[PDB]
Order: structure tokens, then sequence, then C-alpha cells
RNA sequence: UUGACCUCAAAUCAGGUAGGAGUACCCGCUGAACUUAAGCAUAUCAAUAAGCGGAGGAAAAGAAACCAACCGGGAUUGCCUUAGUAACGGCGAGUGAAGCGGCAAAAGCUCAAAUUUGAAAUCUGGUACCUUCGGUGCCCGAGUUGUAAUUUGGAGAGGG
RNA sequence: GUUCUUUGUAAAGUGCCUUCGAAGAGUCGAGUUGUUUGGGAAUGCAGCUCUAAGUGGGUGGUAAAUUCCAUCUAAAGCUAA
RNA sequence: UUGACAUUGUGAAG
């Protein structure tokens, strides 16, 4: 991660003595926490299964799990919160 | 606490629990006024969250506001213009229907002050909200170092002039280059970008 | 309407209630621990660790879903007139969850009478005496059967589809011809 | 309206312009309104100096990077190493800037100096309310300039190895457009 | 029978508050056409005039879900500049910002989400008195479906 | 500048060790329609439909899959020149 | 005017 000390090419840059900040506690605003977590749980199987959820878990038992993204896609909106979706449901699937 | 339950459980809003409260419950609103004092809040967690407090001068409103786009009011779809401004029908408003909520409480309560507003239900017809406000009069607000900024008369009609939260959603007031536009007021924008600046000694 | 449409479990399990005996012997046990009055209180106050440890019923909503987790009450109870109902339909789950047993009982307003509250939507027994430790535990015992050994089948159960009077004499009248 | 050979002009002056026109009359009052509002302010406010003392930093980008300027304030690390706390620093005259970040030592250490030469060159008064007179200073930044740092001598001793610096710019450029496709290559094989 | 609670009403009940005017400047909504393109419909005029709602001595914005790609900068506003530039456009007529750099002015902050639980510690009103932009005692009421203290991410909290 | 009250077994700041560290939902985001912008596989705003996550989320000015990196912390609020 | 989605739940058969 060092500077080369030419004005082009993969590391350009000058060198200079390098220091390490410390870390900013707003950096970890996403992280789990034990209370949050604990909560959580207990929603889901007070809660249940929304409609779509539902209709997931079926595809992925008896159309394989391909194609259970690519409905997930279509209800959620991008791509990668349908892979997310769609191994909570794993999860789910394998705890039963 | 509750209230963390509360917040988690309120975002479950298709799970089986939630479809049965939501459909009694628009029942009700639909057989009331379309605005109506709210004895209490229907979802203390969120009013907390917006700066609601359960003392004397805090009052809940709920108000209910009709759905759709706006059709331009002329008379038989004549617009009398060019066919770029012949459109009647899929017309959009450029404020939100909860600013509409928030507008028209205003106007029935004159003597208080809208904090905010959130979102409780909907159907086909109609969106309901239920509206926060302050009183300026009282003397629990007047006497609290952390409510009597809004005895200020420049707060007065905060929802009128969009200075809440969805009032400020609608004005694009937010940073960064996305809202080049609007960061400072659209039109406070437009009159600095066309002004024509000449000094003494010309430059 | 409310009755009428399918009740969810989470929900149709707040219709069973303690029954009468049984819940006047748990208001006889909770009345002997009625927190201290304003009045009280000034003459405590004059007197003044010169006062000794107290003992009293534990109420407030934030205050008894905390006690409830981390595991100090030994009873709690649970009003079933809460009009915004989400603000208890997580609790039967909770104590089941933390082992604390719990009771659906019949009237916030009267769980407010013994707190000197309008109303109170919850209560809690923390620590007792040793002379009621006895009277505490056959309460929990007899409480236990009702609720919280029934939970698993009730989670089952939907509630509601009763129909009108004049709608039942359609069907049954269907029914026998 | 085309004619002659006369270069093309974008004159833009097709709105109702002239309900726009802002004429600066008033630029020779504003100064004296100025000046009399520094007056005005400092007598006002304390013998403290009407201005906090500012860092020095590096400006960004590959333009202006070859040149230090004054920043918003200090940081928490530079303000925690020169033995003061923020809220004490706000108080005194120093700003301080909580969302900046030191990630080089010189000028780390250039920031440390300017705060312990602040702190020995000023008299905080008592808060009983004795007071002595001093004289104001009415600019801290004259009084702490920020100057350029120096990067090399006057002269030195030709150091040539033989390698051509323009060959080294060649090379340096070629491996940057290629390390992609060779990175394929070796993970195919 | 009696007494609570919840919700909903009434009173020339006790005390308050809103309307209208002004509107140069300020915050929003709504919204043209003449005109230009040598015709004309997209475009332009213009996110303008007229219409409607709402403030102040300023308003608004404001302490980053920012800019950057640098050895990084560091709330907002305004001036000089960037620049008639990147870009948009029957790519026609025309339109058109932003980062950096210098300067003016500089100022920071707090709620929600935590059990005071060995003590609702909080507050409106009434009444008596007083050193009356308020204070004290007392009495009802609000409030546990949460009023104070404590902590707002730069952190911070429970223990030693 | 002088003067009357001690506020207070009050309040605040600072070192080291250990366990923790709660952070805003019909909202973000996505599709579509209209309007708007210099913003161009779509700049902002609004209607309807769908509707999240927690080592997560937004942004990085050409749509997409895959692998990294940088940078902030939205959906709550006040504030002179 | 026609179709789709939402409002929109409950039970049975072909
Ligand atoms: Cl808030
Ligand atoms: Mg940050
Ligand atoms: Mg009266
Ligand atoms: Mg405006
Ligand atoms: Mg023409
Ligand atoms: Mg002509
Ligand atoms: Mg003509
Ligand atoms: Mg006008
Ligand atoms: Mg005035
Ligand atoms: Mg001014
Ligand atoms: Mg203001
Ligand atoms: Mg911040
Ligand atoms: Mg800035
Ligand atoms: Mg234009
Ligand atoms: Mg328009
Ligand atoms: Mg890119
Ligand atoms: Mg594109
Ligand atoms: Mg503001």
């Amino acid at each position: 991660t060092v500077k080369t000390g030419i004005a082009i090419g993969l590391n350009k840059g000058k060198k200079v003595t390098s220091m390490t900040p410390a870390p900013k506690i707003s950096y970890k605003k996403g992280a789990a926490s034990n209370r949050t977590k604990f909560v959580r749980s207990l929603v889901r199987e007070i809660a249940g299964l929304s409609p779509y959820e539902r209709r997931l878990i079926d595809l992925i038992r008896n159309s394989g799990e391909k194609r259970a993204r690519k409905v997930a896609k279509k209800r959620l909106g991008s791509f990668t919160r349908a892979k997310a979706k769609v191994e909570e449901m794993n999860n789910i699937i394998a705890a039963s | 606490g509750a209230y963390k339950y509360l917040e988690e459980l309120q975002r479950k809003k298709q799970s089986d629990v939630l479809r049965f409260l939501q459909r009694v419950r628009v029942w009700e609103y639909r057989q009331k006024n379309v605005i109506h004092r709210a004895a209490r809040p229907t979802r203390p967690d969120k009013a907390r969250r917006l700066g609601y407090k359960a003392k004397q001068g805090f009052v809940i409103y709920r108000v209910r506001v009709r759905r759709g786009n706006r059709k331009r009011p002329v008379p038989k779809g004549a617009t009398y213009g060019k066919p770029t401004n012949q459109g009647v029908n899929e017309l959009k408003y450029q404020r939100s229907l909860r600013a509409t909520a928030e507008e028209r409480v205003g106007r029935r309560a004159a003597n208080l002050r809208v904090l905010n507003s959130y979102w409780v239900n909907q159907d086909s017809t109609y969106k309901y909200f239920e509206v926060i406000l302050v009183d300026p009069q009282h003397k629990a607000i007047r006497r609290d170092a952390r409510y009597n900024w809004i005895c200020d008369p420049v707060h007065k009609h905060r929802e009128a002039r969009g200075l809440t939260a969805t009032g400020k959603k609608s004005r694009g007031i937010n940073k960064g280059h996305k809202f080049n536009n609007t960061k400072a007021g659209r039109r406070k924008t437009w009159k600095r970008q066309n002004t024509l600046s000449l000094w003494r000694y010309r430059k | 309407l409310s009755i009428r449409l399918k009740v969810p479990p989470t929900i149709a399990q707040f219709q069973y209630t303690l029954d009468r005996n049984t819940a006047a012997e748990t208001f006889k046990l909770f009345n002997k621990y009625r927190p201290e009055t304003a009045a009280e209180k000034k003459e405590r106050l004059t007197k003044e660790d010169a006062s000794p440890k107290p003992y009293a019923v534990k109420y407030g909503l934030n205050h008894v879903v905390a006690l409830i987790e981390n595991k100090k009450a030994k009873l709690v109870l649970i009003a079933n007139d809460v009009d915004p109902i989400e603000l208890v339909v997580f609790l039967p789950a909770l104590c089941k969850k933390m082992g604390v047993p719990y009771a659906i009982v019949k009237g916030k307003a009267r769980l407010g009478t013994l707190v000197n509250q309008k109303t109170s939507a919850v209560a809690a027994l923390t620590e007792v005496r040793a002379e009621d430790e006895a009277a505490l535990a056959k309460l929990v015992s007899t409480i236990d059967a009702n609720f919280a050994d029934k939970y698993d089948e009730v989670k089952k159960h939907w509630g509601g589809g009763i129909l009108g009077n004049k709608a039942q004499a359609k069907m049954d009248k269907r029914a026998k011809n | 309206a085309i004619s002659k050979n006369l270069p093309i002009l974008k004159n833009h002056f097709r709105k109702h312009w002239q309900e726009r026109v802002k004429v600066h009359f008033d630029q020779a009052g504003k100064k004296v309104s100025r000046r009399n509002a520094r007056a005005t302010r400092a007598a006002k406010i304390a013998p403290r100096p009407l201005d906090l003392l500012r860092p020095v930093v590096r400006a960004p980008t590959v333009k202006y990077n070859r040149k230090v300027r004054a920043g918003r304030g200090f940081t928490l690390a530079e303000v925690k190493a020169a033995g003061l706390t923020a809220a004490y620093a706000r108080t005194i005259g120093i700003a301080v800037d909580h969302r900046r970040q030191n990630r080089n030592q010189e000028i780390f250490d250039a920031n440390v100096q300017r705060l312990k030469e602040y702190q020995s060159k000023i008299i905080v008064f008592p808060r009983n309310g004795k007071a002595p007179e001093a004289e104001q200073v009415l600019s801290a930044a004259a009084t702490f300039p920020i100057a350029q740092p120096a990067t090399d001598v006057e002269a030195r001793a030709v150091q040539d190895n033989g390698e051509s610096a323009f060959r080294t710019l060649r090379l340096a450029r070629s491996e940057k457009k290629f390390r992609g496709i060779r990175e394929k290559r070796a993970r195919e094989k």
C-alpha cells in the first residue's frame, strides 16, 4: 500500500510517513448487537412469514434454488437483495 | 423496554397478525369524519422518535386524504395552448399526500403548531395519517427549554412553507451533486444563476 | 367485526382470561404489596438507610419488560383491554421464552387501582415476603396450568368466525332439512 | 443575421435579464460598514484576537497538492497530543474540527508544534474577575503565519545510475495497462 | 345497587388562541401565450407573467448517508473564478451547472432507541402569601400506553 | 469596579483495566407513468405496484454479472454573522 | 369502452 514515488503507475503518489487514525464508531452503524438479535428472533416466531416468502419456500423445495432468486429479484429490488433473502429462507427450511 | 419490540413488529406489515389489525382499523377510520381528534397515538413508538411527548400541550389528529393523480381542473379538457401542454389525466401533484393531510389539519387547528406526521393505514380510495401538534400557548411548552423554540413566530405554519420533514423532501433540500438544483432553494438558485453582476470598475 | 373475521392465534390467545376464583386470590396477594402513596411518601421523607427495604408491585410497560428479560419477575399479570394491542401482544411469547409465568387477567382499570393509577396494563412481582412464599407458589402452579402449559397448542388455533344470530339460524335450518 | 468573417457569439440575453441587474454602487459603502463592524466587534467582545487559531493542512487534488494552507480546525488527536481537551480548547481560541483525520506524520507534527507555540504566547486571565489590562492583538493569523515546508537543499551532487527517467515512466504506464490481462492468463493456466 | 375505567358529547363553564391588512425582499403550490426558430408541432420565451397558500427583520440553508481519488479536503451562505466550459439540443435555433483555488463571515449542537425501580425523582391549573416578566406552602389534576436526571456516534454506558 | 449571600457530604473534567456499545420502515430500494434538470440505459419531485437489510445501508455522473477498494451514516430536530 | 393489478376476505366442486 506504499506509494512508488512517481506520478504514474499502480501506486503513484508521494511517500509520506504514515499514521493510523483511531477507528470511528460511526463505521459500525450496521453492526448487530445482543439486544437486537434477541428481539428480531422473537419477532420472527410471532409474526410468521409473508405471503411472498411462503411462495419462495415452495419454489426452493419444488423448483430448485435458482428459480427462487429470479422470483425474489422481482418481488424485491436489486439482485443482491434477492440472494440474501434466499439464504434466509434456506436457514428457515433447514431448521425444520 | 417495549418500544424496541414495537419498532420491529411494525415492519412485518404483511404478517397475519398485522393484516388482521389493518383491516379492522381501516374500517373504523372510514366511519369517522375526514378530520377528527385522536385520543392517543396509534403507534406510540413512532410518535416518540418524531418528537412526541406524553404531556399536556401535545395533540394527535387523524386525517384521511384521497389517493390518485391530480386531474387538471380545466373545463371539458380544453387547455387552449400548444400540444405539449394538452395533458389532463396523467398529471402528478408535486407535493405528497402526506403534505396535503398535514396542511388541512393545520387550518383546522390554527392555534397549534405542526411538528410531524406518520402513515398509519391505506385503502384503494384513501391514505390515512396521524399528525403531531404542539400548543405554543400552553405554559408546559413555553417553560420547557427543549420545545419552546416552536413558540418563535418564525415557525408559524411550518407545513404551509414546507419546513417539515415531508416538506423538505419534496423541496429537494439535501446535500450532494444529485440536488444541485434545489440545495439552497430552487428559485433562489435560479435567481443567482440568472443575475447580471456589474462592478464599478468593469471586469 | 372483530369476531366475524378469523382471528390470528397471536391475538386469539387473549380471549382466555383468568377465572373469577383464581383472579380473586391473585388480587388478594397483590393487594398486600401496594406502592406507597404520596401521603406515605411525606412521612417517610421527613423521618430520613433509616428505612427498611420496601416490597411493592412493579408496574410500567418498559420497566416490566426489562425485568422479564433479566429473569427477575416471579409472576406477571397482563391486561386484555389494551386498545393498541401491539403494546402487549408480544408479552406471552417473551415470558414463555424467559420462563417467567404469566396470566392474562381481565381489566386494565383493575390493574391500575392496585398501583394508584387509572390504568396500568401490566403488573409484576419480583420479590415476596417470607410469610407469603407459600401463597405465591400455590398461585404460580394454578396459573401455569392455564397459560404457560397451553401456549404450544393455543399458538396453532385461530379465533373468530362466529356468525350472527340470524345467520346462525339460517345455517342451522339448512343443515337440518 | 450572419454576415462577414466574425467569431460566433453566445450572448445569453433572451430572458427578462434587465429585471435582474445588480450594480455594486455600494462597494465603497460596504467596505466602510465592514471596517466599522470589525472595529466595534473587537472593542465589544474582549481583548481577544478577533479570530481563532487554525491548523495547516495539505490542499487536495493533484493540481494543488504542492501547497499547504489553513484548515478549519485541529483534530481531536492533535489537541490531545498538545495536552488539552477539545472542550477547553474552544474556549481559549482554538478551532477544533472533529471530522478531519490524521494520516501524515509531518502534518501532525506541524500542527502539534503550532498548538505548543500558541499556549506559550498567550495569557489566560483567571475567572475571579481581576483581569489586568493587556494590549489587544487583532490577528492571531498574523502572529502565527503558515510557511511552506522545505523540500530540498539548494545544491547537491549528481547521482546518475544510467537509467532513463523517460524509460521509467513508459514502463510504469505499460505495467498498469496490462496488469489485468496478465493476471487473467496466469489464473487460466 | 353502588363505584371505577375507556370512548364520545354539552355549557354565555375558567383562561387563552386563529382570521384581516401590508407584501420591495423571503418559503411553497399552480401555471400560460405573444415571442425566437426568417414557416411549424419537439424546443425557445420559462421551470417566467397572472392566480393561490405562508413568514420575518431578514427569510431560507446549515454542523455531511458531502466533496474527492490528492501528501487528501471538512456545517451553511455570499463575492472573484471555474465558464459561455463538461453536458443538453428537429445536435437546429438555442441552452448550460459542479469539485478544486482566493476572499467576506465564522459556532456549535440534541432527541428516539437503556430499569429512578431502595422509592414520578417531572409538570399545567386553583388558592393564600410574597421581594410579582416570578417565588413558596397547600389542594385537585396530567402522567407508568412513560413525565425528569443520565447518553447522541466526535461517541458513550455498567463495574474495578 | 464595589457589595450581600456559600451555594455543596453538590456539579464537571482528566489516567489505566474489563464487559458492552441499543442509532429512526409502506422507509430505503426496484418497476412503471408524468413532470422537471446540463445530468446523457433516465438529475430531482410526485402517483400507482412491489417492498428490504444489520460486518448492514447510501454514494463513487454508461446499463449488466463477478471480485476488491474509497468515502460517508438517510428515512427525527434546533442554531448568530 | 376493454384488459391487468390493487381495494380483496371465507368454503366446496368440476
Ligand atoms: Cl425528534
Ligand atoms: Mg463517519
Ligand atoms: Mg367562558
Ligand atoms: Mg421560494
Ligand atoms: Mg416562427
Ligand atoms: Mg418572422
Ligand atoms: Mg405564424
Ligand atoms: Mg406572480
Ligand atoms: Mg413584522
Ligand atoms: Mg443580516
Ligand atoms: Mg431560520
Ligand atoms: Mg453528525
Ligand atoms: Mg463546505
Ligand atoms: Mg431553461
Ligand atoms: Mg408544473
Ligand atoms: Mg465510475
Ligand atoms: Mg446512462
Ligand atoms: Mg431549520
